[PDB]
């Protein structure tokens, strides 16, 4: 039973870990580029989105590797709850 | 007089004019405030004092606890860091305990941090424990062993007599009388 | 007189004295404040200064510990920079206990990091420790290992004796005498 | 007087007047402050220390390892990083604890780096080790290869006699006479 | 007085000094702060001065080093940059600890580079190392080539005495007496 | 794994500079179109829009050909990795 609660738990607590790096960058971004532009009057609306692209793929590439990592210790963890009993 | 430290803590001061006592150095304590402790000595005793500095590594390194490494100031901290805080908070309690039994005047307490691989889904491993202390002279060390171990066994859920170490130590000679000053 | 070495800390200072002391070559330090401590010798001996300086390699490079390779200020922690820093503070925590055992005066720890694989996919693999130590002069040190690896043996959850290496040594003769003036 | 070199820092100067001296080649140190050090020599000894000078390669270059490659104050690391900063601070702390040995002056450690494959779906490969040291003067260097060898196999969790390489060598003859000044 | 180089570096000047003095050529060398250094030489020597310079291609060029291939600080890394640093460091940690052993002068270490493949689905081929040294006169060059090899073998998981060449020199004749000046 | 790490990166990057340029394009008349309205004092909705299409189309017809090059060309150099054990 505990090892169901943990797992499930662990489950959602993973998605928020990796989720929430880009989600970050991506608020930043359009906070400063929303202030910028009513600090200078302009009206666009395509250039949050053109920057914020080259600003979540960046952070992709640093963190592809982590990624990696979490999700097969995890998936190892997971297996062995499932089938090691005795 | 020639200045052997500077800056220091009042608890690294004392335990360097307790070594130079020891060994007959008349040593003078300086206080500077937010600048610290001075240590001075005659010119005649500068070659000596030096050479036990260097023998003894003085000062002392503060003293470290595991908790130090896992400040709990964290967003989230994982098992094996919560578990590593809960361990390290036992072993100081106990040592503080074993102070009082009759007799001791100082010890050291050691437990087998599981924590190593925890949460890797494999079941946990009994504990192993380690314990050092200081008696005053003229007490039955052999008779005393045991009552230690009968008072660290029962603290944990799986000990056995055979996997508790207790080291035994008796007191040096007091320093009671003062050193000779240089002719 | 002629300039060794400046901008030295205190530590780097002292250790440097104690070892030209040995050789018979009289030293003087000095202190500029924010510019650290000098060191002068007369002229007769810089010479003598310069290959012992070469010879030992001084001033001594700063003590390395493994917890200075993962600071917990990273914006992520993995498993293996987690128990790269418990076993970082396991060893302090007992050299530090060691240099309190009758008539110890210094030591150092080593003990083997398994983290440098995952323990994942493969079960852990036993530990293994190595202690080096100094005794006062005339201490049986034959019968004294034994005392260590007792101590040492407990404190991990699985440790044999043949896994247990232990070096000792005497303290050297002591240099109480100042060295000469030259002419 | 000829300028051989300029803006050395304090460790490239000692070194470069120890190998001048060594040679009966009478040299002066010279400081500028923010602008380093300075060497100078006559001119009948011109000759010879430029031809010294290019047979040793002076000045001495800094001394390499290998965490440098990887820093720790960067946004990211990737395992391959970490595992190589834990193994270039092993080395560098048995360095250090070796030293501390009786009667060695200096001493290098070097570790087969098995990180130069990940391993991953594999079984790791057994480490190896070498090890240089330098010894005092009258030193049986034969009986005492075999503590090193006793003390180096239980670092790590698995390595055999076979695997582990020592070399020793003693220190050279003193140089405590002063060179003679030119007519 | 002729011009031959202008704007060198320190240690591209002391090399041409060197070279031109072991030919019996009188040379200067001039300072000019932010504009490097000079050198000059007479008009009967001119010709021949000229020769050297061509027929050893001086000024020397820098010391190339295949970490400059790939700096630490570009955004990103595949794992072939990474594992060429790797390499690219540890071929320097070996020649500076090689210049330690007994009468050595200079030394240069060469390692098979199998990173410009992946050796991925696939055995990674076994290690390759060349050396080559500059002993001082009078060494039993063939006495010491098993010390080299036996230092070097256990540096890797798996190299054999086989894959290890070693190419050993004795030092040049000293040039000690200065050139003569022309009439 | 060499292979997979360079046809998931390059995959990334293929994404990053193929969407770029159309909205490098779009955003740079975005605020000259939106300038020009400042400056006049003049405003409308529609303008903007008006020209960005344009704009789009140029730049499509132009760079086109070489989307095909690019898009060929990794086309085949997965399929040789994905068969080349055999
Ligand atoms: C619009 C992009 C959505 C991407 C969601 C998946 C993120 C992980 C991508 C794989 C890891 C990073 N990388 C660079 C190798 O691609
Ligand atoms: C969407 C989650 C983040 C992207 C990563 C998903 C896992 C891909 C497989 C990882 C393989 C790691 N590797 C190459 C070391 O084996
Ligand atoms: C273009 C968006 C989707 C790209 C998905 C690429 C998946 C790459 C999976 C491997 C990621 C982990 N890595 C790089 C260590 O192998
Ligand atoms: C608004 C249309 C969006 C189309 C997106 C795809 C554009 C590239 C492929 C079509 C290219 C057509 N072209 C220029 C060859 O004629
Ligand atoms: C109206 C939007 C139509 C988009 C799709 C157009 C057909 C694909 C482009 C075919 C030509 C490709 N090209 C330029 C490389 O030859």
């Amino acid at each position: 039973m505990d090892d169901l609660v943990f797992a499930g738990n662990k489950a959602l607590y993973l998605v928020l870990i990796l989720s929430g790096w880009p989600t970050i960058v991506a608020t930043i971004i359009g906070l400063l580029v929303g202030l910028f532009q009513t600090v200078t009057q302009l009206q666009e609306q395509t250039l949050p989105f053109g920057i914020k692209l080259l600003g979540v793929c960046l952070c992709l590439f640093l963190l592809s590797g982590w990624y990696g990592e979490v999700l097969l210790s995890y998936g190892r963890q997971v297996i062995f709850l499932a089938l090691a009993k005795g | 007089d020639k200045d052997l430290l500077k800056g220091l803590d009042q608890e690294q001061a004392n335990e360097v004019i307790a070594v130079l006592q020891m060994h007959n150095i008349e040593a003078n304590k300086i206080d500077s405030g937010k600048l610290g402790y001075s240590i001075t000595v005659a010119e005649p005793d500068f070659t000596a004092a030096v050479y036990w500095i260097k023998t003894y590594q003085l000062p002392p390194r503060p003293r470290v606890e595991i908790a130090q490494m896992f400040p709990a100031d964290s967003l989230v901290s994982s098992p094996r860091a919560e578990k590593a805080r809960l361990y390290s908070a036992i072993e100081q309690r106990l040592e503080q305990s074993l102070q009082t039994m009759e007799g001791v005047l100082s010890a050291r307490v050691h437990i087998s941090y599981d924590i190593d691989a925890g949460e890797n889904g494999r079941p946990p491993k009994p504990v192993h424990l380690s314990a050092l202390a200081v008696y005053e002279r003229g007490s039955p060390l052999a008779h005393q062993i045991s009552d230690i171990k009968r008072f660290l066994k029962n603290s944990f859920a799986d000990v056995d007599y055979d996997n508790i170490s207790v080291v035994l130590s008796e007191r040096s000679d007091a320093q009671l009388q003062a050193p000779g000053t240089p002719v």
